């Protein structure tokens, strides 16, 4: 089962003769491929919806609301920012000069991804965007400790930065202006943080992709493949999410059930044929 | 000196509503400022303020119309939420105070049980007028549904069985009107006929027990409530007639 | 003006909580207040054993670094906030 | 903009934690290092005891010194690098070779 015509059809069959469900899955599978992830959520309006997010997008919010830039709706857009992650919580480490001044010497807007930010470090951060020395914003990292740190180094190679660890032979006060990665632009909201394009070699990315391929199977079969493919889609290609619409709450349970059924079937139909 | 509006986040959000209105700056312990370091620019200004035992009022405070409209535009994103009800009550409350004004209706009654009846009839009327305003109105007496049913008569489906589903709906759109008449203890059969014979807004007035123009007689259904009633019932009833089995716990 | 006695000097605090001097460093949240000062006026000297009058090594109008204990007391003179301290509380005298 | 320490007190610039030269070459990190070494800038006049006036501090300038970091040591910012100030009593040994 290959062509998107055939895919939409096997999708439609599992959907109990709903053509919309099949063609929509086909659209997602056509855009993000075999490996793109597709999710089903309860709906707002009465209509089915297919959203496509391309490039790197992960789930976390900005810790301080005052960082908002150009864009309304609390949108923060930063041009060519720099990202570094230390694994640790930053309150007392507020000194961190030599590194900031280096960034101060650069005169660029920063995008900051850390394990977490204490209110103490936050206050002086507010002062920087108001004062104008450097415009800077900071948002929290996506996951749990082991899972996040594994997907953090993945982000480092994307923007060409190097991960600094306090759990490693590297220090919070020690960083260089060159250690940071770059991106074309970044947009941050209450829920999601986004990087459009980072600057990195085609070599490091798929080199990193070839190494994770051995990690795809292992002993673990299905359960880490889920977050791993979750990670994989985010890093190179893109992820797709389908918001399933319904009129009433009881119909939502029926609509969603038919949608997940058809989804698994296309995957099965895709890999093993029909 | 007066206390802040509410418990946290109710209070803190309404300072920024209040702060931008009077053009002052909110002093927070959560940012790089503190109370002992403050400027006269951190202060807001107003023409007059009145405070009584229970109330505080600010008469025409001075802040840009640009900054004020900025806070309302930010609440537009706040208008659409997952909180549904009570979220809408307290959210517009902040907005109304900042731009418009507030209205409160006090329902009177002799006894507490009549109070529950009067206030309930008032809440229905409030939602209805609000809904009527935004989404428009159609002829009451359920005559809208009985009229749209007349317009859809030539409609057909994919198969013969599907046709019945279509016809079942139109017959069922008669129900509301036919029910109102029955509550008057009058022949529903006769009234349905005499209304279906005619067109447009011609309908039955149940209170005056005489026919006439629904719109001219001031009998109005907010279109939203009529649209909603039809949609929701069809969704669940459509699913409901599909039942071939039922599972439950034992007595 | 007033004159402190013995070994005690009366100093006017320099700006508080703003670290804005040194490096490229900007202003932070956590506060360290007034580690330096311009003084005002000084005492005659401290007696030691019998030391009688030994002139204090710090002259007047000099800007100095200090460690603030309770030995220094916060007073308000001439609508100005001032610190009274013992000369032993002065660490170093900075000069441009 | 040099800075002058008062009597008995010495001002010295710290020497950064050495990547371990002991067990050469095995390096320690990343953590603070107890100071068996240190540099200096200026020196106070001396300490007075019972008219004993000022005994010149036995430490000269440019001398490499070992010290214990106690409550007595303060951290200050001078142009560029920040340096620390202390009493001669807190200085233990001067390294010479
Ligand atoms: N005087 C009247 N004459 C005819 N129909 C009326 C009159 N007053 C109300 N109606 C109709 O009866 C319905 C009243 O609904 P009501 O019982 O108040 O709440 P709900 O809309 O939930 O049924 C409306 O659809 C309206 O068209
Ligand atoms: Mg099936």
């Amino acid at each position: 089962c290959s062509d998107s015509k055939a895919i939409a059809q096997v999708g439609t069959i599992s959907a109990n003769s709903d053509e919309t469900v099949g063609k929509l899955i086909a659209e997602a599978m056509d855009k993000v491929g075999k490996e793109g992830v597709i999710t089903v959520e309860d709906g707002t309006g009465l209509q089915d919806e297919l959203d496509v997010v391309e490039g790197m997008q992960f789930d976390r919010g900005y810790l301080s609301p005052y960082f908002i830039n150009k864009p309304e709706t609390g949108a923060v857009e930063l041009e060519s920012p720099f990202i570094l992650l230390a694994d640790k919580k930053i309150s007392n480490i507020r000194e961190m000069l030599p590194v900031l001044e280096a960034v101060a010497k650069a005169g660029k807007p920063l995008l900051i991804i850390a394990e977490d930010v204490e209110g103490e470090a936050l206050a002086t951060l507010v002062v920087n965007t108001m004062r104008g020395i450097v415009k800077v914003a900071a948002v929290k990292a996506p996951g749990f400790g082991d899972r996040r740190k594994a997907m953090l180094q993945d982000i480092a190679t994307l923007t060409g930065g190097t991960v600094i660890s306090e759990e490693i032979g590297m220090e919070l006060e020690k960083a260089t202006l060159e250690d940071l990665g770059q991106a074309k632009r970044v947009v941050i909201n209450k829920d999601t943080t986004t990087i459009i394009d980072g600057v990195g070699e085609e070599a490091a990315i798929q080199g990193r992709v070839a190494q994770i391929r051995q990690q795809i199977e292992e002993a673990t079969s299905d359960y880490d493949r889920e977050k791993l493919q979750e990670r994989v889609a985010k890093l190179a290609g893109g992820v797709a999410v389908i918001k399933v619409g319904a009129a009433t709450e009881v119909e939502m349970k029926e609509k969603k059930a038919r949608v997940e059924d058809a989804l698994h079937a296309t995957r099965a139909a895709v890999e093993e044929g029909v | 000196a007066v206390k802040a509006p509410g418990f946290g986040d109710r209070r803190k959000a309404m300072l920024q509503d209040i702060a931008t209105l009077t053009g002052g700056t909110v002093i927070s312990e959560e940012i790089g400022m503190e109370l002992e370091k403050a400027t006269l620019e951190d202060l807001g200004q107003a023409k007059r303020v009145v405070i009584n035992k229970d109330t505080t009022t600010i008469i025409d405070g001075v802040g840009e119309e640009a900054a004020i409209q900025g806070r309302v535009a930010q609440i537009r994103q706040q208008i659409e939420e997952a909180t549904s009800d009570y979220d809408r009550e307290k959210l517009q409350e902040r907005v109304a105070k900042l731009a418009g004004g507030v209205a409160v209706i006090k329902v009177g009654a002799a006894t507490e049980v009549e109070m529950k009846e009067k206030k309930a009839r008032v809440e229905d009327a409030l939602h209805a007028t609000r809904a009527a305003v935004e989404e428009g109105v159609v002829a009451g007496g359920g005559v809208a549904l009985i009229r749209v049913a007349s317009k859809l008569a030539d409609l057909r489906g994919q198969n013969e069985d599907q046709n019945v589903g279509i016809k079942v709906a139109l017959r069922a759109m008669e129900a509301p009107l036919r029910q109102i008449v029955l509550n008057c203890g009058e022949e529903p059969s006769v009234v349905a006929n005499t209304v279906k014979g005619g067109d447009g807004n011609y309908g039955y007035n149940a209170a005056t027990e005489e026919y006439g123009n629904m719109i001219d007689m001031g009998i109005l259904d907010p279109t939203k409530v009529t649209r909603s009633a039809l949609q929701y019932a069809a969704s669940v009833a459509g699913l409901m007639i599909t039942t071939e089995c039922m599972v439950t716990d034992l007595p | 003006n007033i004159r402190p006695l013995h070994d005690r000097v009366i100093v006017k605090r320099k700006e508080v909580e703003t670290k804005s001097a040194g490096g490229i460093v900007l202003t932070g949240s956590a506060a360290a207040k007034s580690t330096r000062g311009e003084v005002l006026a000084v005492g005659n000297g401290r007696i030691l054993e019998n030391g009688e009058v030994k002139p204090l090594d710090v002259k007047v109008g000099d800007i100095v670094i200090f460690n603030d204990g309770y030995g220094v007391k916060s007073e308000k003179i001439d609508n100005e906030e001032v610190l009274i301290m013992s000369e032993s509380d002065i660490l170093a005298i900075v000069e441009a």
